[PDB]
Order: C-alpha cells, then structure tokens, then sequence
C-alpha cells in the first residue's frame, strides 16, 4: 500500500510542491492508431502500438494558501511558459516533465475556502527516475 | 509480365473494383437502340487498394511500385471478392483464368504513387487502381 | 435480350427512378412557348440500386452484370413503385407492358461496376442505373 | 394546356420560386448603363416541389408527370405564396390571372423525374421546377 | 428610375457589399507595374440581402421586385454601413451623394428572385445583389 | 489557509462588490496550441506555449439583494459594455480586468430565495497587483 | 434578503400569475461576439460587447391547478401567439416582455400530482420598471 | 390542486386507459422560428411565433399488467398505425389526438416487476374538449 | 401485477435461460419517419407510421455462474452468429426472435462478484406467441 | 456463483497478475453491420452478423503497489508494444490476447491512496482455453 | 504611390502571404530540366487580411479602399511575419527595403471589396490580397 | 544547385510523396495493351510538407524559400520513408543515390509560398511540393 500523501507535484523556480494539493492526478494517454487490415484471424481489430502519440495531463486541486510556488504558477500562466514539472509516484519515483499551465481557476464561496483547481498537460518528452 | 508475388497482405476496407465493358453504344434519339461489345471478356478493373502497416512494410511497398513494377509488369493480384463458369443464369460466364485461383494479373493505373506518414510508424497510401491487362 | 430473372432481392432505400421525355422546346422569347413531343411513351430510367448482403451474395451479383448481362440483354427489373392505364386525370396513361406486372425490361447504364468491401463479409456497390430499352 | 387539377396537396418546406425577368442588359464599361424588358409581365418560375406521402400517393404522382403531363400541358399550380394589382408603390403590378385565384398554369422543367423509396411506404422526389407558360 | 422607398426594414446579418473599380492592369513582367483608373468613382455593389419575416411581409416583397422594380428603376437602398468626403488620409474621398443620407440608388442584379417557405409562416430569399446604377 | 469570504468580485460605477456573492469562481484558460512535429524523442506531444490565446471567466452565484452594484450589472447588460471588473485573491491581490456580462439569470421558487447566477468572461488584457 | 415567493411570472388576458408556480427562473443570455484581433496586449481574447444578440428565457414549474390563467397558456399555445409576459423581481420590479410559449408539458404519476413545466423564451424587446 | 391519478392516457379499440400507468407526461413543443432582423430596439432577438411547427409527445411508464388495451399497443406497434389517442387533463379535459407508438420497451429484473415505458409522439392535429 | 422473476431471456443450443439474469430489458424502437407536409391543420407534425424500421434490443445483466448456456454465448460471440433468442413476457408470452450478441463484458472487483452485462439487438423479424 | 477475486488480468515478462486490481472489466464489442434491404417480413431491421469487426477492452482499476508487473506496464507504455495479455474468467478460463496499453493514469489525493486506472483494448485475435 | 499609413491595426488569424517567384520553367519530358528567374527579388504577395472591429472602424476602412486607395496607391503594409540580408545559408538574401522596418508598400488584389454586417456593431470583410508593387 | 542543408526539422503528419513514371500507353482497344517506359528511373516527387513551430522558426523558413532557394537550387531533402538496390523481388531496384543516405536533392514546386499565422506565435504553411530534379 502507498500513502496518497506521498505523490507530489512540484514546480521549478530546484523543486517545491504547491500548497493546496488536495487531490492530484497525472493522466497518460495514447490515441490508439487503428491499423485494421481486411485480413485478421477472427475479424479482430489490429493496432499498431508505437505509432501513437502519447501524452500526460496533471489535474491538481487544492485550497489557496499563498506560497511562492503558488505565485509561481500565476507567473507561469501570465508569462506563458512550458517549464519543467515533476510528479513523484511514491515508490516508482519522479516524472520530471515539461508541462504547460493549461487552465487554472480560483474559486470561493460565501462560507467555504479559497479553493483552486490546476489543470496541466504534457509539453515534451517525459522521464522516470525509478 | 511477371509471376512475382500476390501483394502485401494488407488491404483496407474499400478496395473497390468490378468488370469494365467497352459497350460501344449508339443512343438513337428516337427510342430503343442497339449495341455490341468486341471483348467477349471483361477487364476486372480493381481500384482503391490501401497499404496500412508499419514503416517496415513501406520500403518493401514503395519499391513494389518501383522494382518489379516500373509500369509494365504483372504482379498477380489477390481478389478478396483452369476456367471458371457462372451458372446462376441459363447463360454462362465461362471466363478464363490465365493465372491460378483468382490471381488476375494487373497493372497500377498511376504515373506516380503517394505514400503518406501519419505517425512515427504509420504508412498510408490512398489508392492503387488496376485493370488486369492480359 | 433475355427473360432471365428479376434481380437479387435486396435493394437499398434510395433506389430512384422516373420516366423521361425528350420534348424539345423553343421558348419563344417575347411571349409564351410551343413544344413538341415525339415519344408517346416514356423511358422509366431507374437508377441508384445498391446491393447490400454478405459476400455469398456478391459472386452471384458481380456475374449478374457479366454472365447474363454482358451489355445487351434484358434482365427484367422489379419496381417497388397487358396494358396499364392511369385514370386519375380525365386524360389517360394507356402505357403498355411488354413484360408482365411492372417488370420493365432494362439494361444497366454502366461500362463498369464497382463493388466494395465494407467489412469481413460486407459487400456494397453504390449505383446501377438503367433506362429500360425496349 | 389543361384545367385538370391543382396538384397533390403535399409540398415540402423549401418550395422556392419567384418572377423571372428577361432584363436584356448592355453593361457599358464606362459606368451607368441602360436596359429594357420586352415582357410587361413576369414568369413566376416556381421550383423545388417535393411530394412526400405514402406509396399510395406515388402512383397517382408518377403518372401525374406522365398521363396529363407528358411535357406540354397545363396542370394549374397552387401557390402557397380577374386581375390582381400591387399598390404598395405608387406604381402598379396590374398582372393578369388567366386562371382563378392564384392558380398559375405551369409546366415542369424536367426531361425526367426521379422518385425515391426511403422506407417501406416512404415516397420522395426532390424537385419539380416550373415556369408558368401562358 | 424611381424615388419610391428604401426597402423592407428587415435585413439579415450578412448583407455584404463594397465599392468596385475596373482599374485595368498590365503587370510589367520584369519589374514593377503601371495601372490606370477610368472611374474617379466607385460602384457600391451591395449583395446578399435576405428578407426574413412572416408571409404577410412576403407579398409586399415579391411585388417589390415586380411592381416598382420591373428591372430598370431606382428603389433607393439603405446602408447599414450633398457631398461626403473622407478625411482619414491626407487624400480625400469627395464622393457625391445624388440621394440624401447614404441612400445609394441601386438596381437588383437578378433575372429572377427565389423566395422560399421555411415553415407555416416563414418567408426566406437568400440573395438580392445590387450595383447602384447612377 | 485563506478564507473564501476574502476573494471578492467587484464592479465599477471606484469599486464595490455585489450583494449576493454566494459562490464565485474566476477561471483561466489556454487552448494548448499543439505543435507536434514528426520528430519527438519518444513520440511525445510537443506544445508551443506562448502562442496560445489566454482567457478568464467569472461565474458568480448569489441571492438577489437589491444594491446599486446589482442594478449596475443590469445596466451593464442592457447597455452592453465591457467595463473594468476586479477580483481579489486573498493574499495574491486583485486582477482588475475588462470583462463582459455574458449571461446573467434571476431565479426564484415557491419557497426559496430570489437567487441569481452571474457569468462573465474576459474581454481584454488582465493585470495583477501582488 | 428577498423572498422567493415574491418573484412572479404573469400572463395577459391586465396581468395575473399562474396557479402552480413551484419554481420559476428567468434566464438572460448573450452569445459573446468574439472579436479577437492578432494584436492583444497579452494574447488575451478581446470581445465587442454590444454587438451580441441578447435573450431571455422563462422556465416555470408547478402543479396543475385549473385557473383561467392556466387555460390561457393552452390557448396561447394552440393559437400560437407572442403576447406580453411580465416577471416581477422582488425589489427590482417587473420585466414586461413579449415571449412565446415554446414548450409546455403536463405530467402525472400513479401517486403524485398533476404537475407541469412551462418553458418560455424571449420574443421581443424587454423592459424594466424599477 | 389536482390529483395525479386523474390525468389518464387511453387507447382506442371507444377509449380505455392502459393498465400500468405509473407515470405519464404529455409534452408539447415548438421549435421557435428565429426571425432576427438587423433592426431591434435593443438588439433583442425577435421571434415570429405562429410559423413554428408544434408537437406533442407522451411518455407513459408502468408495470406490465396484461390487458386488452396493453395487447392493443403491441398490435399498434407491429401493425404500425397512427390511431387516435386521448389524454385527460383533470380539469382542462381531454386532448384526443392522433399519435404513433414511437418506442415501447418491456423490462424485468431478477427481483422486481415486469415494467414498461411507452413513448409516443404527435402524428396529427390535436384537440381540446374543455 | 407480474413478477419480474417471470420474464426470461433464453438461448438455443431447445431453449434454456442464462444463469446470472439479475436485470434484463427488451427494448423496441422505431425511428419515426417524419412526413411533414406544408399543409397541416394547426401546423402539427404529421408522421407516416408503418414506413419506419422497427427494432429490438436486449440488455441482460447478471453474475457469472458457469453454465452451458453461458458458454454458449461466448461461442455465439467468437463464432459470430445470429441465432434464435427468446424472451418471455409473463402473461403475454415469448418473443422468439433472431438477435446477435452485440457486446458482452465480464467484470470483477477486489471484493465483489464476477458479473456480466450482455447486450443484444434485433437481427430479423420477431414473433409473439400470445 | 463465482468469486470476483477469481477473474484476473495478467501481464507477460510467463504470466503474473498486477498488484492493485480493485476492479477489472473485459468488454467485448461488435459494431452491428446493418444490412437492411427494402424487403423484410414486417419492416424489421436485418443484420448480417459475421461481417462485423469484433473487439475487446480491459479497464483495470487499482491502488499503486510497486511490483515488477506494475513497472512492466510503464515499460510497455513508454516502449510502446502490443504484448500478450491474459484474463481469467473463473470457470470459463483464460483469454490470452494481444492488447495494447491505451491509457493509464496514476492518481493520488491529500488523504487517500496512490491509485491507478489501466485501460486496455484489443490488438489482435483472441483465444479461449475452456 | 503614398506613404500614408500602415493599416487598421486589426488582422485576423490567417493573414497568409509569401514570396512569389516568376520561375519560368521548361519541364523537359526526358527528365531533369533547367530554369531561370528574371526578378532577383521576390514579390511578397500577402493575402487574406480581415478587418474585425466595431462599425466605427468600418467607415475608416471602407474609404481606406476608396480614398487613398482607388486601386493604384501605396498604403505601406505591416507584416506580422536599409537592407535586410538572410544569413542562415552560406548564400544570402540581401533583399532591399525601400520603406523602413518591414513596411512593404503594396496594393490590394481586388476590383471590389465586400464588407459584411454580422451583428449590430460587427464589421467583417474576408480578404484583401496584396502583392507589394515596387 | 546547392548542398546547403536538409530542411527545418519539423514535418507534419501527412508529408506525402512517391515515385513517378511517364510510361505512355496505347490500350489496344480489342485486346490487351503494350506500353513503353523511357525512364529507367523515377522522380520521387515529395509533397505536402508543413512547417509548424513558433514565429522564430518562420523567418528562417520563409527565407529558406528565398535565400538558398530562389527557384533553381538543391536543398537536399530528408525522407522519413552509393547505390541502393531493392531485392524483395527477383527483379531489382538498383536506383542510384547521387547524395548520401536518402537525401534526394529536390526543388520546390511553387511560384509562391503561403505562410499563415494561427495564433500569437503559431506559424503554418500548408504545402511545399517537390519533384527531385537531378
């Protein structure tokens, strides 16, 4: 078993995690390049595999606590960059990829928190430190 | 004219082709009209083949057009649709097969081909029309 | 010209066709017109037939074009729409039927056909126009 | 020319048509130009009628083209849009009506029609362009 | 040529039109060019008007083409875009207005119009181009 | 931690917050201009970053209490303008952007409130006061 | 605070509210005519504002109690008209607009009420009585 | 107030209601023929009204109890007809329209009922008996 | 009233019901061939009726208990056939139609069952035994 | 009855199941090649059957526990392959098909687990060991 | 030829244009072929400009075509893409700039323009192709 | 003719191109055919290149057409698909490579190019066809 407190996204400025990090989710994708020739041993769909583009997307939720890493993401959004982002998996290790800052949003209610979602997507080739 | 190979195995869904008849015609403006054909056969006229595999299959496919192809050679063609007759009418087909078992030697109806790259390994070409020259 | 069969049973939704006329016309430029009709009849001119079944139906359909077809034979055509008259005007249709019961002998309006493969067993061809030669 | 009937009642949304003017024109390359018309009327020129009912309505519609039609007969046409004048300018329309109450005798602008079957009972035909010949 | 009315009030979003020139041009093939203008003016050339209201508005619109139209009359045109000058360059427009206040007398660029029915009371016509003959 | 009562949207007339401000949410966006060349070190999707257009959208919920700032938004809607709007983030600061008044709606039930949603979207270049 | 019992939609016949008026919701709209030129101080989306068409939509829910104003809406639907409709906002005032009767529906269950939704949309220029 | 037990859909064979009639809902529609000319006193959307086509749709839910009126609907579906259907509104009255039998469905579970939905739509001109 | 335990789908091999049959639902359809001529007594939509194609779809849920009828459906899927299927309605009777085996799926969790959905659709002309 | 703990997906490296396997679901499909000729004994839709392509899709959920089989799936994703995958059905048997690794995603919250979904789809002809 | 202004600031995403070369060519049917160009420059040939602002911007834009335009005047053009050289090959661009800082004097490739109204204040025109005449 | 560089690295998915032949053909109308080939080689004929990067890449790409291009120079082309032979038939390709390792010297098949702006920094151009002149 692995603690959900262990997997951490973190910005550059040298890497530090953001403050409100209530729920985060790295999500990989591939578009499944269908190569269905007429011949196929039972009429099954055949796929190519390595031809497909592959992606990554980070969706971080949290409560707005002011930190320099939280101010950094605003500066990354206004001065639109694609810097290095890094996401630990507990016992796998970090990812250390270039991402962008696709859509952030700050929210607040009459009774609750200052909360924020932070949605990111892949911008380059990723890595894995094991 | 060769006896070299069938083809790459892959053919996409949409490989169209059916017999083409001279059908010289007069079209009298009165009404009914007569007609005759000088073939006594039918060019099968297959079109719209598509190669879709990895790029390892592409270099044996682009030179399929080039090496044994040129323009003017056989490359016996496989039909997904020694004399075969057609007996579903009281007339007859009785159409010959110079090659064995539906292998219909052809040639491509193209001065050039056009292979595309759709991803790191995807090789596509949209059409290779043939006409089965005897 | 044959009396061989109607057709394969299958016909897709969209099998269009209706009668023709030449009826050449002058359109007198400063008033009304005057126009002549040399027919006294009409070519029924059915189009856009589609065969859609398994590939078992295809080989009895591609040689339907070939065996009893060639170019110049009948293959009496079934209408989903011995003399029939049309009495809904005070004029009359009074159009003859050489064949019995709406069977309208025709010929295909094609030098070639084009059968496609849509899946492991799907056979399609988009159009087979006819004009009903007498 | 007949006085036979209006039409089948059904007309689809899109039955287009409006007056057509000879408008012989010179188009001087300098600038402004003069023009004149020899009609003193306007061919109403209705198009794009569509019959849509059951197949029971189709056989009284396909022979509507054929029996009282041919090419060269009236079949007074109903407009969903004895002398009528148009007084919304200080000029006048003053356009005659040979038939009573917007009935505008016409003829179809087609050598053939094309009726389609879209389902067990659906009968469709896409267009029957007329021009209201006097 | 009339001074009758502007138009029906309704105009759909897309009523396009802008000034023209002949300005024939030689394009000297080995360098720059030289080009002549014989106008000193511009045809405003408004297009793509659309009437969209009830069928009560249609009969005052179809005879707008007919009654005061014919082909060869004015019907002063309203622009949603006595001498007006344009001073935003150090050059000048200095283009005259024969009619008052952007009213640009025109004529329709059509031998026929084409009004459509879109629903029980919807009247549409897709285009009425004009060129503003003097 | 930051109170959700602190983040406030406010209209011009000089800036004042609206009355019913039950839940508000500034939301930024970028459309992620995909620049995927054939070469890419693992077939990864490459992105450009700064070429993408960037946006902002404000969705304010609340209960209809009549105020001059609430009447102002009706006047901004009927006389369709794009005036300056300003949204505080608690410890970041204000935004002070030109927005429009894209869609408002007043609602009421047989037993509940006169409530309203107020949806806005970006209309110009934004700012940040830190 | 304003009571939700106060905001009332009402038909003409002189104006009277309908009987079952369980939940009602006037909803305004504008389609946000995007005018995004290549120049924009941070690549922000620019909007025009007043060029956009503007609308209104009324969705009234309720239980079928027979009234003359309830019979009126059936007569407005069958004899398809666009008469004047009027919706009070508690402390703003009425709206008094021409609407149509876009879609109504009567519903009933084996155990519950005869209930109805009544959906309307704008048909002309609206007003505001303050 | 009106009882939901009162509003009843009923078939012809002379009219009788179907057996399982757990929830029924007549729903009228009009497609809102937009006639938006360039002129409009505030840029408001103008509508025509009576040009729009108008419809009706009946969605009846219930538990499969075998009745002759329930067998009738199967016969109406297989022998595809558009017969007269009639729906009472409690204190309005009946509708008495020609409808078709667009989609029916029978359902059953390992523990529950034999239940059915019955969806109908308008096929002609409707009426109202007051 | 009719027991939901009574309505049963069953395969051929002679007909036997499948093992896990937790929830099943035959669903009929017709696509409603719109024949809307310009004339119509109130602008109502007119429909043709019998011209529409008509269908049937069976969605059976259940828990994977191994039976020969459950193995049969796998054999029907791999050797793709359209055999006769039969669905009882409690007091109506059977249907006895040719269907195909459009999409099946086996599912299991870390704590729950081996469960399966079984989705079928019509493949021919149906029947009714009364 | 069959235990949901019994049905197991497993990777090659020789086959071993993955660690977090909270919920898994093999799902087969066929696209239902409609062959609707004009003739049909009641206007019923006719289908061909065996002409349709047929597919399989595996959606495995679980909690991230580091295993060599869990590292294998990352290596299968980055080095994009289509290796053999094998899914037991309790009393049917294995499937043993070539699949790809279409989309995986790792997720973690501020309080919960390191969790992951693993979505696969068919890549070749499948099998059945009975 | 003028030095009047750049343009209205607004240009939509899609303002296309790139250098156009005479490239007189022989295309020998044998194989390889020779070619030469007489320019020693390249007409930059910008197209597809779009004005999109309020109607206040339109009347200074429609007379931009008219007043200082006509057809045959400069209106120096702003490129979103004194001698500039291009040194990324070992060859050179060495292309002159008669105007300062990418200002490329042009002319519109249109006899007429076509401005549309898309809403109460929206002004659009789809294209203004230029060619940068020297 | 140059030996300057390959190209900008970026090429979009869809860069199509395959060898050509003239191979003129007579199609003897009453039997088979006979056809001649004068090439013994093939023009590789690559098309549909697309540059997609930032605007920093665009100014080194528009003058790629201009500076070392002009019209009549090499710019060796990189294929994503010293003598190479093709041995997959018992015939042979045996096609020469004047440049090393699939570098196929070409020329652009354009009088002009057309670079577009898609966003603040997006640079696109849809096509740059080539034919590989010797």
């Amino acid at each position: 078993a692995q603690n959900g407190k262990d997997l951490l996204i973190k910005l550059d400025l040298q890497f530090e995690t953001i403050a409100g990090l209530r729920a985060t989710r790295i999500s990989f994708n591939a578009e499944t390049v269908d190569v269905t020739s007429l011949e196929s041993q039972g009429g099954w769909r055949e796929l190519l595999g390595g031809a497909g583009v592959r992606s990554a997307s980070i969706s971080g939720a949290g409560v707005f606590k002011d930190a320099d890493t939280d101010e950094r993401a605003r500066q990354i959004f206004f001065d639109g960059e694609v810097p290095e982002f890094q996401v630990i998996i507990p016992d796998f290790g970090i990812v250390q990829g270039p991402f962008m800052i696709t859509s952030i949003d700050y929210a607040g209610s009459h009774n609750g928190e200052a909360s924020y979602e932070l949605a990111m997507a892949s911008a380059g080739a990723l890595s894995f430190t094991a | 004219a060769f006896h070299e190979v069938r083809f790459p195995a892959n053919l996409s869904f949409g490989s169209v082709g059916g017999p083409e008849r001279r059908t010289e015609i007069v079209t009298l403006s009165s009404g009914h009209e007569e007609r005759n054909s000088p073939w006594a056969h039918s060019r099968r006229h297959y079109d719209a083949g598509v190669g879709l595999r990895s790029l390892d299959d592409v270099e044996r496919l682009i030179a399929f057009f080039e090496a044994r192809g040129g323009q003017l050679h056989g490359f016996r063609w496989k039909d997904w649709a020694g004399i075969v007759s057609f007996n579903e009418p009281p007339p007859q087909g009785a159409r010959v097969t110079a090659g064995f078992e539906f292998d219909v030697p052809v040639r491509f109806d193209t001065d050039r081909i056009a292979v595309s790259v759709q991803s790191f390994q995807a090789g596509d070409l949209p059409q290779v029309p043939v006409v089965e020259v005897r």
